[PDB]
């Protein structure tokens, strides 16, 4: 079984650059979706960006053009670049990998612990 | 801001002009503010603090201490008349401040779980107060929406609104949205009211007082509360002992008049008794215990709407949740296809949102790449009523799931592109709905119908299936491979829909299955376990498959390995008495309407046991209002349910359940301890002066003292009996009878004692200082400070039935150990107060005299220790 860890969550600046990454003990290569998933207080999660198994790149239209996704075999770990972070689009990110699947039904939906990110007008 | 009448003669384009209401896009956030500036908040003006407190004193037994006080002041008594007086206010000020409190705490909590509704301002959808409304305002109604203003509905795709809050039908009325010229309100849509069904949209014609039917929501706020049936019983129980309590004092006046006595002393000293005996502070305490219940199960984040709830959690035993939305967190998702060609897709992405692909043999499928992966998810898309706005589902999350995978494959705007001339819609009797419709670019077509629902509902009206794009006769083998995919989908957790289209009703072609996961909400399994593990029982009445219903419990832990489950059809088919039987023993109930949900929880309710119906839905609320207590979730709860619940859940926690069950338990035990201390204080007083009259010995008490005693015994020396803490031991207690039998025989016996002991030992006192032949003021007073200290042990041992008061300790309960010294200061100032001494009739007593009194006076709680010992030694 895949197991997630998250990782480079931290307080961070308007106008600055945050890194994220979420990584599994096994290689990523067969997983057709796996996206980042932005929940907050107050609202439903929402989503971050991800891609699909034709190597499109999906992004959610609230951070798009902002926000960069890249995956790479030899780090298992899939890799966020976030830049222009305003204080309103701040909250916890939680990391998710769906594996393709035939008799079986059961979901192979495996989510990460999350990291939090913070945000403060400035000042 | 408009009429209704006007609104309603008024077409769309008129009203959007007068309220200057951009439909598509909504008020700005300048122009929300410049309106709220004139217009302010949609709250009600202010809700009668002073008229609260005047209520109090319209209870019987607070009428009758003013008609004693009345007869005091006519037959002047000024100083009994005071004392009368005082007892009076001080009871009622601690049930008046108690009563604040506890609706002040309800208030607080209300704040955090407030009225809301959904605005489209900004061009962006969101989830707004109705508070904040101002006139012109866009709001677009759900399916169990509370409507939050008189709206001007624009869009009424389908529309049934309830209109039994307002009007008084219990009939749904449907909505046009076209203008009607000249109740009837067709296309009005009133503050208040809710939607049971489709979806719409409105501009708000009106704000604050000018809804149409703002009186009936102004008279539901000062509509008060009936009585609690504890709080009757308890009126009743001291109607009886007050009306025994005055047949014995009129035998006391009849023995004193022929014996020969001072009848003005007689009519004082049975006026005072008739006061004492009196229990004024039982309903008082009786509040006061269910007003400090509410705020403890408010600092457990558990809005109580009804009072009587609080009676009735502490005999809670059975919990029927409910499988959608209750026991799983709702946010169900489209992840697996069956085709009905055989094909199967597996739906990946999570939430509602367009961003997930579905994957067909590991290739990617768009548009209408596939044809039956396509129809299904058009049939999918066209039969909804649920929108998915700016990443905001507003339907139902099945209807929302469908909506987003229609957005994932791409096909969402074919909603668009069909006019729903007719609708047949859901109904959890039917368990489908369908919609006719025509395609707006071709006319030409028949009137294709879309259909969807559960499995065997929907092949019912099947005639036809797909195969590689051509209509084939339905078969037995096709829909044994179908019932076996809709087996194993459920098997593994997933809620699984059917859906077909077709020309007219009973000539469908079955397109494919559907496999929605709802995973169940977080920590559940634990309070489940913890709930069986004390002693309660919970069962998952649903209207879904055997087998999503059982996997789910599986999972949660209410369905072990070896345990039986029951469809609906089966409590159809079978009698009440056999109901009545099997009900305990099932689990898991699956494919259970309304009907058949109401029907186990009279079950439930006539095997003795008290029902808490966790439920949500539109059509559960019946069910919740038949429960003897209805939960709703707090964060995830229609309207709808919440207003037609009893207990909400604000932070959506089965373990706020428990926590409520336990704080509901010991209001009992507290209530019990106030009547044994009372009763037993009163009889000792009512023997003590039967027998100094019978037997013609002076009255060891006069009328003041009497009336000292009474504010001892129901003033706070008393009523901090009804504050005391509740120990561990009642908690793993099961749960008590329904019925009161608050006078238990074994509290009649301990009364008998007490008041035995006590009568013994003052009347020991009072022939110890009368063997003189002289009645000095030294043997009064003697006597009477005898009293109130056997007065206030016997209130330290009836701070608890069976827990040793050593254990306890005497700081545990401070308001009884404040009340304890305000009641020996007070003691002392009249032993010494020389204006005490002169109005009680009393004198000073040396500290020896106060020494042997003490000693005495640990008489009687030495023996109500050791009596609990010995029943703590034979329950062992
Ligand atoms: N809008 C809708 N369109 C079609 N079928 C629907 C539907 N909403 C619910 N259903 C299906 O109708 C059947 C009866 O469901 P019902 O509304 O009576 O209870 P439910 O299963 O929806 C939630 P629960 O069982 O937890 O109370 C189920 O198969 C459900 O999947
Ligand atoms: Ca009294």
């Amino acid at each position: 079984q895949v197991q997630l860890q998250e990782s480079g969550g931290g307080l961070v600046q308007a106008g600055g650059s945050l890194r994220l990454s979420c990584a599994a003990s096994g290689s990523i290569f067969g997983a057709d979706w796996m996206g980042w998933y932005r929940q907050a207080p107050g609202k439903e999660r929402e989503f971050v960006a991800g891609i699909g198994h034709g190597a499109s790149t999906y992004y959610a239209d609230s951070v798009k053009g902002r926000f960069t996704i890249s995956r790479d075999n030899a780090k298992n770990t899939v890799y966020l670049q976030m830049n222009s972070l305003k204080p309103e689009d701040t909250a916890v990110y939680y990391c998710a990998v769906q594996y393709t699947q035939y008799r079986s039904y059961d979901s192979l939906l495996y989510w990460g612990q999350g990291t939090q990110v913070t945000v403060s007008s400035g000042s | 801001v408009l009429t209704s009448k006007k609104a309603s003669e008024l077409p769309v384009s008129e009203v959007a002009s007068i309220l200057q209401a951009d439909l598509q896009n909504g008020l700005n956030k300048c122009e929300v503010s410049h309106r709220r500036a004139f217009h302010g908040w949609n709250e009600f003006d202010i809700s009668p603090l002073w008229k609260k407190y005047i209520s109090q004193f319209k209870n019987p037994l607070i009428m009758l201490l003013l008609a004693s006080a009345v007869i005091s002041v006519l037959m002047h008594q000024f100083d009994d008349a005071v004392s009368i007086t005082v007892a009076i206010l001080i009871v009622v000020t601690v049930a008046f401040v108690q009563e604040y409190r506890s609706e002040k705490s309800l208030e607080e909590l209300s704040k955090l779980v407030p009225p809301e509704c959904h605005c489209v301002r900004e061009g962006k959808l969101e989830h707004t107060l109705a508070r904040d409304l101002v006139p012109g305002d866009t709001v677009c109604l759900s399916v169990g929406d509370r409507v939050p203003a008189d709206l001007r509905l624009f869009e009424a795709v389908d529309l049934s609104i309830d209109e039994s809050s307002l009007t008084g039908e219990t009939t749904p009325c449907s909505k046009v949205t076209a203008p009607q010229p000249a109740a009837s309100r067709s296309n009005i849509a009133f503050m208040g009211t809710l939607v049971r069904c489709g979806k719409a949209k409105g501009v708000v014609i009106g704000t604050g007082e000018n809804s149409e039917f703002g009186e009936v929501f102004k008279m539901m706020q000062a509509e008060e509360a009936p009585k609690t049936p504890l709080q009757k019983s308890m009126d009743l129980l001291g109607k009886q002992l007050s009306f025994y309590s005055f047949g014995i004092i009129g035998i006391i006046m009849l023995v004193g008049w022929l014996l020969g006595k001072d009848i003005l002393e007689m009519f004082t000293i049975s006026v005072s008794l008739a006061v004492a005996a009196i229990p004024e502070g039982l309903p008082i305490v009786v509040t006061v215990t269910l007003a400090l219940g509410v705020m403890r199960m408010v600092k457990k984040r558990a809005i109580v709407k009804k009072l009587p709830i609080v009676e009735t959690l502490g005999c809670c035993n059975v919990i029927c949740s409910d499988k959608t939305g209750t026991l799983t967190k709702n946010e169900m998702t489209v992840t697996h296809i069956f085709t009905s060609d055989g094909l199967h897709a597996e739906v990946t992405g999570v939430g509602y949102n367009q961003f997930g692909e579905v994957i067909v043999d590991g290739d990617v499928v768009h548009g209408f790449y596939n044809p039956a992966v396509s129809r299904i998810v058009e049939a999918g898309c066209v039969c909804n009523d649920a929108v998915i706005r700016n990443n905001t589902l507003m339907g139902k999350p099945t209807e929302g799931a469908l909506i987003a995978l229609a957005m994932k494959m791409g096909l969402d705007g074919l909603q668009q592109d069909y006019i729903r001339k007719a609708e047949y819609p859901f109904s959890s009797e039917q368990k489908w709905m369908a919609v006719k419709c025509v395609h707006r670019t071709q006319q030409d077509r028949p009137e294709i119908c879309f259909m969807k629902g559960a499995y065997e509902q929907v092949i019912k009206y099947c005639t036809t299936y797909q195969s590689k794009g051509q209509t084939l006769t339905l078969t037995q083998q096709q829909r044994d491979v179908y019932q076996q995919e809709k087996a194993r989908m459920g098997s593994a957790g997933l809620r699984v829909l059917a859906l077909a289209s077709g020309p007219e009703l009973g000539q469908l072609t079955f397109l494919g299955l559907v496999g929605i996961i709802d995973p169940p909400r977080t920590g559940v399994k634990e309070a489940v376990t913890t709930l069986i593990a004390s002693g309660v029982s919970i069962k998952m009445i649903t209207g879904d498959s055997q087998e999503t219903a059982v996997a789910i419990a599986s999972r949660l832990g209410l369905y072990s390995k070896t345990s039986q489950s029951v469809s609906g059809e089966e409590i159809d088919a079978m009698d009440v008495q056999q109901l009545s039987q099997i009900v305990p023993k099932v689990a898991v109930f699956y494919r259970a309407s309304p009907r058949h949900k109401m029907k186990i929880i009279k079950s439930l309710q006539k095997n003795g046991s008290v029902v808490a119906m966790t439920g949500d839905g539109v059509n559960d609320a019946v069910a919740l209002k038949a429960a003897d207590i209805g939960v709703a979730m707090g964060q995830t709860g229609t309207d709808v349910c919440k207003e037609a619940a009893d207990m909400i859940l604000v932070d959506d926690d089965f373990q706020t359940i428990m926590s409520a069950i336990e704080e509901g338990k010991g209001i009992y035990n507290n209530i019990k301890n106030f009547v044994r201390f009372q009763l037993s204080t009163s009889i000792a007083a009512l023997t003590l002066i039967s027998l100094a009259t019978l037997m013609n010995f002076p009255n060891p008490l006069n009328a003041m003292q009497i009336l000292w005693i009474n504010i001892i015994m129901d003033g706070p020396p008393a009523q901090s009996l009804g504050v005391e803490p509740v120990d561990k031991d009642v908690i793993r207690k099961p749960p008590r009878n329904w019925k009161d039998s608050i006078l238990t025989k074994n509290l009649i016996l301990k009364i008998l004692v007490s008041s035995i002991i006590i009568v013994c030992g003052t009347l020991f006192v009072f022939w110890r200082e009368l063997r003189d032949n002289v009645i000095t003021p030294r043997d009064t007073t003697m006597t009477f400070t005898c009293f109130v200290f056997f007065d206030m042990f016997n209130a330290l041992s009836s701070r608890s039935q069976t827990k040793s008061v050593f254990e306890i300790g005497l700081c545990s309960n401070r308001m009884f150990c404040y009340a304890v010294l305000g009641s020996i200061m007070g003691q002392l100032l009249v032993i010494y107060f020389p204006p005490l001494q002169k109005v009680f009739q009393t004198e000073s007593l040396s500290i020896l005299d106060l020494l042997f009194l003490l000693g005495l006076t640990s008489s009687v709680c030495i023996v109500a220790e050791i009596i609990k010992k010995v029943e703590r030694s034979r329950e062992k």
